[PDB]
RNA sequence: AAAA
RNA sequence: AAAA
């Protein structure tokens, strides 16, 4: 042990006590149920840290004594550094921030809570509900598991984060009514907030009405130059792959040079991370090293394409909690520095005004020094040795893909476990597919579906979080519902969350799809065009019930010639997500197609609008996997001619000649013969105006 | 200041709304084949002594559009659902009136055009393996295109830019205007024309070309840019064009 | 390009 | 929303 590992742990083991009285192990409260659990558990395998830190749980003279009896020399501590400990982790634990059957309540929806289930990509969606009591047998089981990781791990923040992550995500911090924080983002915020008050060297309300913290903030910017504007699919993956290690490789850094602990990382999805650390001249002097030295090499290494732009602010205590908000005035001050810093890109470097190894982007990859044999691609400060499960891993920490199990690596190694969705479709060499052979796997048409979608309005969702462990809740489980769960959703998973959804075939058991990117709040999928239409509204669907249905995407949807260079294809579905984005958010943009430029008539649809639209229209004309209904094998016509009135309504909406063409052929179509006056008065477009989302879909899949 | 408004008036499609570079590239050239290197030398010479153009803005009939200054982004915090929707549209937009213009120089409330006079169109072609190659081509409205503007004495004007235009125009028309632009005095400016900086700038977006040039709308303080002459085996020196067009700017102190 |  |  040291101070700095103690702080850490303790921080981390502070609310061990909660699962133990919910699971009804020792009669009394959290605090001393705590204390017992680590005490009982110390006593079993015989580690007498366990003893030390069951302290953590519980005018101090009782506790001096309890201190001596355990014999502080033995661990390499002085009794005097044992009692900081212990009033800092107090302390962290106020600013981190009743039954005993309630469940966690849901961050997106505070009106409906999570049944009890440990963190599992592979078992089912997170969906909030209605409010159950969680049995004191579910936490039974639950402490019983803790009890058998616990005895197995090597007692460092790296080897007890995961653990707590495991099993304590989906348990309530505090288990009062509308309450939002999970338990293991109250422990990792105790933890962070106390290593850093230890490292800002206060000691024995000073601290907490002093500016004695720096939030931290690094958010990379040129993202879609880097990864879509090149000279293939291998390639795309590759840099997206790239640009994850290369921000891994700056925040443990940062970790490393300021003393801190994975715990300190508040976050790290879509290119933006923010740590929690001491206020001390020493780490302001250490970040503008790292900051300069991470700006220098990524102008070297890529030219001005990628930036990252690193920011602190010095904060207090307070700052860390409500007083009437706070912690997001706090983090507004920090955004705009960010800002200020991004208008000033490369401006660390005072000189500025004077590949065959990417594409191969195993379990993980090693951090080591850039001169080191096997090094595959480099990073800022570090080299990176892929970790294959047939070989040995290298260096200081290991990064392991999609698990929370450390595995057979050393002892000495820090875990550090990372989450990727990187779902793609196996061709027969085995090889991830081409732009061509997911283009030739389509119905109909041979096209390449490509989808971006992005969460609407995620940064007021974020500032009406009042604390730290909120903020913690928040953003981990927006990432997760990317990082983990659209695998699941590609796989044909959750049918019944999901339900009918618009769709052109029998979901295949292996979909003709890759991602390029799922993570933070956004994707970008490719695949057959018919498979990536109905992927969009599947995971709409599942994102509507992840949340509790009070938080919306916005997606754009293109279908292309597979010849199309990526950066088009980036373009075009980046417009025409920025369309949905500025029609009203809840919205996808299906297909191209024209208009009325009178200012009332919306390209996008609102999803619910574009669903009801399929179900009404779609099983009249089509019978499934590539096929017209018998009707319409000889009238196929019926089809263009609607199509051909409906461009008559958009040369003038007002000029009501579509109106006598629609009734003199059409039983098919009943609600696009009479002139709606209901949409006419409320100025909104003719049924007509919107069938073409349909049809269009509908003679792609036919073809 | 007052200036002279340079219209291109477009007989078909444009492949780029040129900036100040290659406004100067274009000029200096299409001197060199009317009145020999002796007049390039001369044409220089007024430059370094203060003359300037700016990169080309589009404009619509009688509305001329200049670069939203950088100074507007970091200040844009001057509803909650109608900010943030607003603030993500005034950081969209490249272009201001000329009206809306002068109020973001002094950091006033100002409005973002909802239509561009022009259009960037992609044009596809299928390249006999087949490959789908694009030529981008900027498409204008009616009665629109781009303009510059110079600022300096009218012989240099008279003698040097007038004849340079009309032989580039050979495809564009070509017409004069006097351009009043109020703008505030100030420690700072923006540069309408991108720049080669002697300083670090205050704000500034980089622009690869190999050089690095800031782009115009960025903020420099007494930044007068500078030219380099250079040799490219290419018989004559080839003068590269990066000096500011400062107007006046009033920052938020951040 | 709403944290890619 | 010059991939109207």
């Amino acid at each position: 042990m040291e101070i700095d590992e103690l702080t850490a742990l303790g921080g981390l083991l502070h609310d061990i006590g909660k699962p133990v009285q919910r699971a009804g192990l020792y009669s009394g409260d959290h605090s001393t149920q705590g204390a017992r659990f680590l005490r009982d558990l110390a006593e079993n395998t015989g580690r007498a840290e366990y003893e030390l830190l069951s302290l953590f749980s519980e005018n101090d003279e009782l506790m001096i004594r309890r201190i001596k009896e355990l014999s502080p020399e033995r661990f390499g501590l002085t009794m005097e550094d044992v009692l900081n400990a212990l009033w800092i982790v107090y302390e962290a634990d106020n600013l981190a921030s009743p039954q005993a059957s309630r469940p966690l309540y849901s961050v997106f929806n505070p009106g409906k809570a999570y049944p009890w289930a440990e963190l599992d990509f592979e078992k089912e969606l997170p969906v909030p509900g209605d409010v159950f009591s969680i049995r004191s047998q579910d936490y039974r089981e639950l402490v019983k598991r803790l009890w058998e990781e616990l005895s197995k791990a090597k007692l460092r923040s790296d080897r007890l984060l995961p653990v707590l992550e495991k099993y304590l995500t989906f348990v309530s911090s505090v288990t009062s009514e509308g309450n939002i924080i999970s338990l293991y983002d109250h422990m990792r915020m105790t933890s962070a907030i106390a290593l850093a008050m230890l490292r800002a060297g206060c000691t024995a309300g000073r601290c907490r009405k002093e500016k004695r913290f720096l939030l931290i903030e690094g958010d990379f910017s040129g993202i879609q130059d880097f990864i879509y504007r090149v000279s293939t699919l291998k390639y795309l993956r590759a840099r997206s792959a790239y640009l994850e290690l290369i921000g891994w490789d700056v925040v443990l850094e940062i970790l490393s040079r300021l003393g801190l602990t994975r715990a300190n990382v508040v976050f790290n999805a879509g290119g933006h991370f923010m740590i929690i650390a001491q206020n001390t001249p020493d780490a302001v002097k250490e970040l503008e090293e790292i900051r300069a030295k991470a700006v220098e090499w990524l102008y070297r290494e890529f030219e001005s394409d990628l930036y990252l732009a690193i920011e602190w602010e010095p904060v207090s205590g307070r700052e860390f909690g409500r007083e009437g908000n706070l912690f997001a005035e706090a983090r507004k001050r920090l955004k705009h520095k960010l800002t200020v810093r991004k208008l000033k890109r490369f401006g660390e470097i005072k000189g500025l005004f004077e590949c065959n190894r990417l594409v191969s982007l195993l379990l993980g990859f090693g951090r080591t020094a850039k001169n080191d044999a096997g090094v595959l691609v480099e990073g800022p400060f570090s080299g990176f040795v892929p970790y294959l499960q047939g070989g040995r891993p290298v260096g200081e920490q290991i990064l392991v893909k999609n698990t929370l199990n450390p595995g057979e690596i050393p002892e000495s190694a820090q875990f550090v476990p990372y989450f990727v969705a990187d779902y793609f479709k196996k061709d027969p060499k085995g090889g991830v597919a081409t732009f061509e052979e997911l283009s030739m796997a389509s119905t109909g048409t041979r096209r390449l579906g490509v989808m971006k979608g992005d969460v609407d309005r995620l940064g007021e969702f974020f500032s009406s979080m009042d604390s730290p462990s909120k903020l913690a809740t928040a953003s981990r489980f927006m990432d997760y519902f990317f990082k983990g769960y659209i695998g699941a959703i590609i796989e044909g998973k959750f049918g019944y969350i999901i339900g009918d959804v618009p769709s052109l075939r029998d979901w295949p058991e292996e979909p003709d799809i890759v991602v390029v990117y799922a993570g933070g709040d956004a994707f970008f999928i490719v695949g057959a065009w018919d498979q990536i239409f109905e992927l969009a509204f599947r995971v709409r669907r599942a994102f509507n019930a992840y949340t509790g249905g009070k938080l919306t995407l916005s997606v754009g949807l293109g279908y292309f010639d597979e010849r199309t260079p990526i950066y088009r294809m980036a373009d075009v579905v980046s417009e025409r997500l920025d369309t949905a984005k500025d029609e009203g958010r809840n919205r996808v943009f299906v297909v191209g197609r024209s208009r009325p430029l009178d200012g009332k008539h919306k390209l996008s649809y609102e999803w619910n609008h574009y669903e009801e639209l399929w179900r009404t229209y779609a099983p009249r004309i089509y019978a499934g996997n590539g096929r017209l209904k018998g009707k319409l094998e000889s009238k196929k016509g019926l089809l263009w001619k609607l199509l051909e009135i409906r461009e008559l309504y958009v040369r003038d909406p007002n000029d009501v000649r579509w109106a006598y063409l629609t009734a003199y052929l059409l039983d098919l179509f009943p609600e696009l013969v009479g002139i709606d006056t209901k949409a006419v008065e409320r100025k909104e477009p003719q049924p007509v105006y919107w069938v073409d989302g349909v049809l269009k879909i509908v003679l792609m899949a036919v073809r | 200041p007052k200036f002279i408004a340079v219209k291109l008036i477009p007989k078909g499609p444009f492949r780029d709304i040129p900036r100040a570079d290659t406004l100067f590239g274009a000029i200096g050239n299409a001197i060199s084949a009317i009145h020999g290197q002796s007049a390039v030398e001369e044409l220089v010479d007024a430059f370094v002594g203060g003359a300037r153009i700016s990169s080309a803005f589009p404009y619509s009939g009688d509305t001329y559009y200049l670069p939203k200054p950088l100074s507007v982004e970091p200040a844009l915090e001057g509803d909650e659902e109608e900010r943030y929707t607003t603030a993500k549209r005034l950081r969209k937009a490249k272009y201001l009136d000329l009206k809306n213009f002068e109020l973001a120089l002094r950091l006033r409330p100002f409005t973002i055009p909802e239509e561009i006079p022009y259009a960037r169109v992609d044009v596809p072609r299928v390249v006999l393996d087949s490959s789908i190659y694009f030529w981008e081509e900027i498409r204008f409205r009616e009665k629109s295109g781009v303009y510059f503007l110079y600022s300096g004495p009218r012989e240099v004007f008279d003698g040097y830019i007038a004849p340079a235009m009309r032989f580039l125009g050979d495809l564009f028309e070509v017409e004069f205007h006097e351009m009043k632009i109020d703008a505030p005095g100030s420690e700072y400016s923006v540069t309408l024309s991108n720049a080669l900086p002697t300083k670090t700038p205050v704000l500034w977006r980089l622009l690869r070309k190999r050089m690095t040039f800031i782009a115009e709308g960025s903020i420099v303080k007494n930044d007068p840019g500078g030219m380099e002459r250079l040799e490219l085996g290419l018989s004559h020196e080839v003068y590269v064009y990066g000096l500011t067009f400062p107007l006046g700017v009033e920052l938020p102190e951040g």
